[PDB]
This record gives structure tokens, C-alpha cells and sequence, in this order.
């Protein structure tokens, strides 16, 4: 009767049908049985990584006993679930806990083996002392109490294997994680338990996707557990959608009910610079109130003539998680991908050969054609200076994230000595900086969709190349802590400045003599950039002037530029040895200097608009 | 009953000084001497809260000890004191007995100590407000009781 | 406190509260953990969820759920004995 106070009844719980169906894993359960039914030392311990199913095996054995598939040596035996936490509850006096545990042990021995104690998280059996969890050591080695335990793989060697007198009384059972084909079956069996809790239906083509998809995207966790979450979340989200309106009709309404209040409390601003902001916000409101009322119409076109989860809700879940977009190109993204070297051309000018290669390994990955285990694209573009090869790697990180500072840049010119490698991989255990991990590593392990940029790579020491050697071609590198980080979704970009003027084989042979063939072989196309012709500078001129104008709008201060000045600046863009950097200095020598002189000398105030005009030699405002 | 460590130490000190004294039964004046001369005593500021002089709390109760003919057991007035103390702990729901609980039980249990505290000037309505101005609801030990005044100094003062 | 009007208004962050709700109402292992750099708003989201529950913008399963803010500091206050915690 002391076993009623400190434990529940697993077999009784399994009798009333309160446990999930256990599928497969025949070998593990048969070994648990043939260990649990020997003369002495008859107590197994399941062992293995967290999530692969180790309480599932004990619950399967309990259901199996209740049914009657077990041998004669185990027919009609009850399994009790010991609870070490509720025993040390009130034991402040000097012997009460030992008294409790002794009563429990005596009561277990008082039966004739009709009880199988099952301790979960048994690594907690070492403490309870303050000579505790130690009075069990005699009864263990004789086979009185049949113990079924299950702890993860690495708290075993941390709490138990430290005590080789106690770990002798345990027989280990290793529980390896299943494969995709087996996880599919486990899900096929468990589906009808979620189909009830959520009032929905789940499609087998979705049960296959929730297991194939969650095997190449979520690598930090193990099997089935990392494949049941997708199904459960998809169902819960679908039920939410069923009750209320669908998504993308809810957020459009939530933000509209906010822009209203914004413009309402903004229109009462007795101000003049705030009138250009109100007249700009008042347009996005009418633009949103357009597609909102279009969605409410397109929803009735379907509601007059999305009721079970498919292989699409799963992808949407594994995309909201982990940030990686793996969807189906829902007709809004494809129209944007189709004109990409057109949205990149607003920031980079020329280099058509290189824009149509960076942009070419994004489509052939969003359409599901690239190798699923290798980086999305790994190519190095190199050429003369000031040509636009560090700008392209920023016009690209802005097309995908809408923020130029959401990417990972490391300036490879500080890696002059080989010992500077530990800066991006961590320091081995037992050294100064170890509870910090790597620096490149920990940056990608948190958001595995960024675009890495190794700037000025040939200035480094030829060992960091050999570190990168396996990043390309496999997308993996492990830090000090032993955590493997995957790169199979990033875009690897390496700039350079080799050759410096050689036509095509003074540079192609200067790359070959600075890098090794095993490093050139992992790369995709080696893009060559080209100098700037006189025509393709008259356009960078416009870009620069637009930039400066946008920078000036902090004072509502514009400026008018005449075509003579616009083609004077571009003709004073000179020296096809320095690219397009001199022009940014010419602009500030000509316009910016005298504008700033006039600006703090009175005689120019906000709201004005200054026209530039080419004096016979210089520019006059 | 439900003891805290200070009442346990007061009972142990009174029992050691009683077994040294050689008495058939331990008087409440042993416990009173143990509590007024206790380290970190919360009885002398308790009587400071009700305006009682401390120059008589070691003399007029000392005369309740050196008139007895020098293992004792607890007097029935002391058991009634602990009984009314445990009863008086049920309103403020403090789970353990305290030194002020021992004091109010001794003031209600034996009328001999109540006679002395009435002759020095103290009412049970006032000494029930003695602690609330020095306390400020209670665990087992005593690390409350104006914690700002014992773990800080005043820069403005 | 959300009913008594003592929490600041919470603006924006719709995707996050949506995901928090849908994780908070699934069958097993429903424990959302807001993670991210310090300052970007992680208590503000929970306060927004509380005000949203008081208002009524939540799905059916989360009607009248009475969020509770635990405190493990005042739980280990005095427990020097063997089982008091
Ligand atoms: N063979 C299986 N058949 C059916 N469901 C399974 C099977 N293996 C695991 N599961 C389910 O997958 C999840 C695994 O959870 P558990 O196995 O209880 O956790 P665990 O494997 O013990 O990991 P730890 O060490 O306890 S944290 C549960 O939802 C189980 O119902
Ligand atoms: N084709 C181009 N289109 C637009 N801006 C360009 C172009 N080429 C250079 N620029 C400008 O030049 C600056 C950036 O030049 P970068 O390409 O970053 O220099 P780089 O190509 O990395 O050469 P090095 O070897 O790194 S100095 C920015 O101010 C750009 O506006
Ligand atoms: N979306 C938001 N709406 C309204 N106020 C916000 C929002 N996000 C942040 N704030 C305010 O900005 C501050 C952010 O503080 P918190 O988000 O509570 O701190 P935190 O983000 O939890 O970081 P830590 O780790 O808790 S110190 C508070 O003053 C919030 O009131």
C-alpha cells in the first residue's frame, strides 16, 4: 500500500486506452523481454539520443502485456512507474526518506515478482542523499526488483558511468534512430490520433512530405520527434484558419485597422515637413484597402462554388520555422524571379555575364533542380579595382532579404597568419575562449539562409583556403563544441583582385598559381569582371546624383541638374585604371563642397532647389 | 506544534541551564531567561516597542529562579503557553512558532509573567502591535524584519 | 493586469503572435520559446498576447485561459532543509 503513494500504474493507464500506438521496433522489445526474464541481474536500460523513442518502447511493452503477446514468464505482470521526485517531498528529518524507500523496497520484494518497477530519467537516482539510491544496490544484483530505465546517451556517461559499482547492475540496450521509410510508417499509424484532437483530415501525401522534408532542413534534432511537430502544427494552423478567416486576409485587415489610427492622429500635426509624410502614408492606406476588398471578393468566388492538410501546409511550417523558403512559388514570387537581372541592374551596371550567373543559381534552386546536399552556389568573381564586384554581392543580399546588413561578411585581409583560423572555428576544449564557439559557425547556425561573403580572399594565408576546402562541395564544418553546421542553403561569394589588367590568361594563370586544383575544382564558374566603358559611366552618374538627392531629402532640399553638367561629370570620369571610384570624389569636389559652403553661410535654406550649371570649366550653383 | 530554530535554541539553552541547575521540572523563568538573553534577541526590542525598561528584565525574573532547591520536564503553564501560541499563529497563518509567539503565549499562559509585564507597564493590545512595527508572511528562519536597516546605510542621513 | 489596463500597448508583430498561438494550441509538446537578441521585443509579445486574450482576438481553444507569470526566485527563498523545494 506504500506503492500507491509514490507511483502511478503504467499497466492500468494502458488498459483504459490512454497510450499511443507503438509501431515497429520489434528487436528492441524482444531484447527488453529476454533481458527482463533472466535469473539474476534482470534489468535493462534503454540508451540513445533524445527523441528516437525510448518511453515509446516501454509503453509498447505495456500494451503488449495487456494484450497477451508476451511469454509465460511475463504473462500477467503489472508495471509500476516509480516517481523519485515525490519521495523526497517532505523528508527534512534525519531518516524519513530512507524509511520511505525501505518501505517501498520491502513491499516490492514482498510480492513474488508480479511487479516491474520502471524508473524514467534514472540518472536522477544518484542523488536523493543530502548514502541514498545506494541501498538499492544489494537488491539489484540479485534480481528482486526488475528495473526498466531509459536515459539519454550523454547523461549516462556523466552521472552513471562515474560509478562503475552501480553501472555493473545494468544491461545496456542501444536504440538507434529510424530511417525515412520507417518514420513514414510510424506517422501512418499515428495520424488517426491527431485527426481526432484537431477536427481535420491528414493526407498520406502529406505524411510522406513531413518526413522527407524534415530530413534535409532540420538537422539539429533527431527522427520521429522532428517529423511529428510539422504534422501537429499544420493541423493546428488549419483549425485556426477554419474558425476565423484564412491567412493573408487577416494580416491585410490588421494593418489596415492600424494605418487608419496612424493617419488619423497624424493629420492633426500643425507642421509643414509632416505634410509630405501624411500625403505618402495616405496612399498606402488606399492601396491596402484595395487588395483587401479584392481578397474578400476572390474568397467568395471560392466560397460559393482547403479542408485537409497537404504537402503545402507542411512546407509552409518548415519555412516559417528555420527561415528557409521551401514553398511552391505562389505566382507572386515567380513573377519577381522572372525579372531579376532587371532588379539587380538598378544597382550594378554592366557585368551582364556575371549578373546572369549569380541570378541563375537562384531560379534553378527555387524550382527544385539543384543538388539537395551542396551549397546553393559557390563562385568567385575577380577582376580590376572599382569595377563593382563587392557591390554585386550587396545588391544580391538586398534583393533576397530587403536589408543589406542581414548577410555575413568577413574581411579576409586580417587572416594574415595561419593561427587566425581559430577565430572562425572556435578553440578546442580546455582553452581560454571555449564557451563562445566559433564566430562564422555560430553566425550561420542561427539563420541558415544568409549569404556569406569572403572579401579580398587572396590576401590571406594559404591555410584558410584549406579550411574552406570542405565548406564548398559539402556545406559542413564542425567547431570546437563538436556541433556540425550545415551550409547547404547559403550562397558563397569570394571576391579578389588577382591579375590586375591581364587580358584573360594573365589572370587565369595567376589564379592557377595561387590556388590549388583541389580548391579551384569545388568552385562553380569563375566570373571575370571587365573594365568600364565610357558609355556605362553616364549612368553611374545618374545613380550617384540620385543617391545624393535621397540623402538631401532630410531637409526637403532638392537640386536640378542640367544635361551639360551630367555629361561633363561623366567625361571627367577618367583613368580606366581606377574604375568608378574617382567619380564619387569628383562629385563631392564639384557639387558637395560648394553646396556645404553655401549651406551654412545663409543664402540657402530648406525647401529650396538649387540648379547646377556648367561654367566654362567648373560647376556653379 | 511547529518550531523555528530560535525557539528550539531557547528551549535547548533553558534545558541545559536547567539540568545544570538541578530542577525536578523546568520553570517558565528558564525559558524567559533564555529568550531575553538570546543572541539577536527579538524580545528586548519587542518591549522597546511597548515602552518597557530593560533594567528589570534580568532582576525581577531572576528572583523567580534563585528560590528553587538546586532531567526536568516542561511545566503545564509552559504547555498552555505553547498551546495559546499555536492558536494565535492561526490568524496570521505563519506556519511555525516564533519568539514573539512564545512571548505572547507566555503572557497569556502564566499570569506570573503577565503580572510582571503589567507592573512594568504593558498591555496585550500593545504587545500584539509590538512586532508589526519591527516586522513590517514568514518562512522558517529570520532574515526579514527591516532588511534595509541591516544591509544598508543611509547616504542622505 | 491586462484587464486592469497596466500593460503598454503592443503594435505590430503579427507573424510572431500568430505562430505563438498556433504552437500554444497543439496536441503534444506545446511550449513556445521566444528567442532572439536582447531588446527586440520578447516580453512585449507575451503582453500583446495577454491583451489579445482579454479582448477576444484569439481562436476558440484560447478563450479565458488566464496566463500566469511564474517566479523561481521566490520559490527557493527559504528551503535549507531536504525537501522544502
Ligand atoms: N515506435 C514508435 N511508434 C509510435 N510513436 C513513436 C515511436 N517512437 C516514438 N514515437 C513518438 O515520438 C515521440 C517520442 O517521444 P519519447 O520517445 O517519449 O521521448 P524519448 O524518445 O523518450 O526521448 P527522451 O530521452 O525521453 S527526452 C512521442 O510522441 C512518441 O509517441
Ligand atoms: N558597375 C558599377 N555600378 C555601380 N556602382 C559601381 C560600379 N562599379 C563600382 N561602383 C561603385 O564603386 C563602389 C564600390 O566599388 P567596389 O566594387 O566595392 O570595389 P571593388 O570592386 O571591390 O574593387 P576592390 O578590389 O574591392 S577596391 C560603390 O560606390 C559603387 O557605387
Ligand atoms: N512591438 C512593440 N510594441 C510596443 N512596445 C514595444 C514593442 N517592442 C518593444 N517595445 C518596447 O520596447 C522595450 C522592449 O523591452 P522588452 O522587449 O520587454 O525587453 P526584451 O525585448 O524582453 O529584452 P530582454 O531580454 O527581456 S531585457 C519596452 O519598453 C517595450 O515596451
Amino acid at each position: 500500500q506504500a506503492l500507491q503513494k509514490y507511483s502511478t500504474d503504467l499497466t492500468a493507464r494502458a488498459r483504459e486506452g490512454k497510450l499511443d500506438p507503438v509501431i515497429g521496433r520489434d528487436n528492441e522489445i524482444r531484447r527488453v523481454v529476454q533481458v527482463l526474464s533472466r535469473r539474476t541481474k534482470n534489468n535493462p536500460v534503454l540508451i540513445g539520443e533524445p527523441g528516437v523513442g525510448k518511453t515509446a518502447i516501454v509503453e509498447g511493452l505495456a500494451q503488449r502485456i495487456v494484450a497477451g503477446d508476451v511469454p509465460e514468464s511475463l504473462r500477467d505482470k503489472t508495471i509500476v512507474a516509480l516517481d523519485l521526485g515525490s519521495m523526497v517531498a517532505g523528508s527534512k528529518y534525519r531518516g524519513e526518506f530512507e524509511e520511505r524507500l525501505k518501505a517501498v523496497l520491502d513491499d516490492i520484494k514482498n510480492s513474488a515478482g508480479q511487479i516491474i518497477t520502471f524508473i524514467d530519467e534514472l540518472h536522477t537516482i544518484v542523488g536523493a542523499g543530502a548514502d541514498a539510491g545506494n541501498m538499492i544496490k544489494p537488491m539489484l544484483a540479485r534480481g528482486e526488483l526488475r528495473l526498466v530505465g531509459a536515459t539519454t546517451l550523454d547523461e549516462y556517461r556523466k552521472h552513471i558511468e562515474k560509478d562503475a559499482a552501480l553501472e555493473r547492475r545494468f544491461q545496456q540496450v542501444y536504440v538507434g534512430e529510424p530511417s525515412v521509410e520507417d518514420t513514414i510508417g510510424i506517422l501512418r499509424g499515428l495520424k488517426d490520433r491527431y485527426e481526432v484532437h484537431h477536427g481535420v483530415r491528414i493526407t498520406d501525401s502529406a505524411l510522406v512530405a513531413a518526413a522527407t522534408l524534415s530530413d534535409r532542413y532540420i538537422t539539429a534534432r533527431f527522427l520521429p520527434d522532428k517529423a511529428i511537430d510539422l504534422v501537429d502544427e499544420a493541423a493546428s494552423r488549419l483549425r485556426m484558419e477554419i474558425d476565423s478567416r484564412p491567412v493573408e486576409i487577416d494580416e491585410v485587415e490588421r494593418l489596415v485597422r492600424r494605418l487608419e489610427i496612424e493617419e488619423m492622429a497624424l493629420s492633426k500635426e500643425e507642421d509643414e515637413a509632416s505634410a509630405e509624410r501624411l500625403a505618402k502614408l495616405r496612399s498606402e492606406l488606399a492601396d491596402q484597402k484595395e487588395k483587401l476588398a479584392e481578397l474578400t471578393t476572390r474568397w467568395q468566388n471560392e466560397k460559393n462554388a482547403k479542408e485537409e492538410v497537404g504537402p503545402d501546409d507542411i512546407a509552409d511550417v518548415v519555412s516559417a520555422w528555420t527561415g528557409i523558403p521551401a514553398g511552391r512559388l505562389l505566382e507572386g514570387e515567380t513573377a519577381k524571379l522572372l525579372r531579376m537581372e532587371d532588379e539587380l541592374g538598378k544597382r550594378v551596371i554592366g557585368q551582364k555575364a556575371a549578373v546572369t550567373a549569380v541570378s541563375d543559381a537562384v531560379r534553378r534552386s527555387r524550382a527544385g533542380v539543384s543538388d539537395p546536399n551542396r551549397p546553393t552556389g559557390a563562385f568567385m568573381f575577380l577582376g580590376p579595382t572599382g569595377v563593382g564586384k563587392t557591390e554585386l554581392a550587396k545588391a544580391l543580399a538586398d534583393f533576397l532579404f530587403d536589408d543589406e546588413r542581414a548577410m555575413v561578411r568577413i574581411d579576409m585581409s586580417e587572416y594574415g597568419e595561419k593561427h587566425t583560423v581559430a577565430r572562425l572555428i572556435g578553440a578546442p576544449p580546455g582553452y581560454v575562449g571555449y564557451e563562445a564557439g566559433g564566430q562564422l559557425t555560430e553566425a550561420v547556425r542561427r539563420r541558415p539562409y544568409t549569404v556569406v561573403l569572403f572579401d579580398e580572399i587572396e590576401k590571406a594565408h594559404p591555410d584558410v583556403f584549406d579550411v574552406l576546402l570542405q565548406v564548398l562541395d559539402e556545406g559542413r564544418l564542425t567547431d570546437g563544441h563538436g556541433r556540425t553546421v550545415d551550409f547547404r542553403n547559403t550562397i558563397l561569394i569570394l571576391t579578389s583582385n588577382l591579375g590586375s589588367g591581364g587580358s584573360a590568361e594573365q589572370v587565369l594563370a595567376a589564379v592557377r598559381a595561387t590556388f590549388k586544383p583541389e580548391f579551384i575544382n569545388r568552385l562553380d564558374d569563375v566570373l571575370i569582371f571587365e573594365g568600364l566603358n565610357p558609355e556605362e559611366l553616364v549612368r553611374i552618374v545618374d545613380i550617384q546624383l540620385a543617391q545624393l538627392g535621397k540623402r538631401l531629402a532630410q531637409r526637403r532640399l532638392q537640386l536640378q541638374v542640367s544635361l551639360p553638367a551630367k555629361r561633363w561629370l561623366a567625361q571627367r570620369g577618367f583613368d580606366p585604371v581606377y574604375g568608378a571610384r574617382p567619380l564619387r570624389r569628383l562629385v563631392q569636389q564639384a557639387i558637395g563642397d560648394q553646396l556645404a559652403k553655401m549651406l551654412l553661410a545663409g543664402q540657402v535654406h530648406d525647401g529650396d532647389t538649387v540648379p547646377v550649371n556648367v561654367s566654362p570649366d567648373a560647376d556653379s550653383l | 506544534f511547529n518550531p523555528t530554530t530560535k525557539t528550539q535554541a531557547a528551549l535547548t539553552a533553558a534545558l541545559q541551564a536547567a539540568s545544570t541547575a538541578g530542577n525536578p521540572e523546568i520553570r517558565p523563568a528558564h525559558l524567559l531567561m533564555a529568550l531575553l538573553t538570546q543572541n539577536d534577541g527579538i524580545a528586548a526590542p519587542l518591549l522597546e516597542a511597548v515602552g518597557v525598561e530593560p533594567a528589570t528584565v534580568r532582576a525581577e525574573t531572576q528572583r523567580l529562579l534563585d528560590r528553587l532547591p538546586q532531567q526536568p520536564q516542561l511545566s503545564r503553564e509552559s504547555l498552555a503557553a505553547i498551546t495559546t501560541a499555536q492558536q494565535l499563529a492561526t490568524e496570521l497563518d505563519d506556519e511555525y512558532v516564533s519568539t514573539e509567539h512564545v512571548m505572547v503565549g507566555l503572557a497569556t499562559g502564566d499570569s506570573d509573567v503577565a503580572k510582571l509585564l503589567t507592573g512594568h507597564g504593558a498591555s496585550p493590545q500593545a504587545l500584539r502591535e509590538a512586532f508589526v512595527k519591527v516586522r513590517g508572511t514568514s518562512p522558517e528562519p529570520e532574515a526579514t524584519y527591516q532588511a534595509l536597516q541591516k544591509y544598508s546605510t543611509d547616504l542622505t542621513a
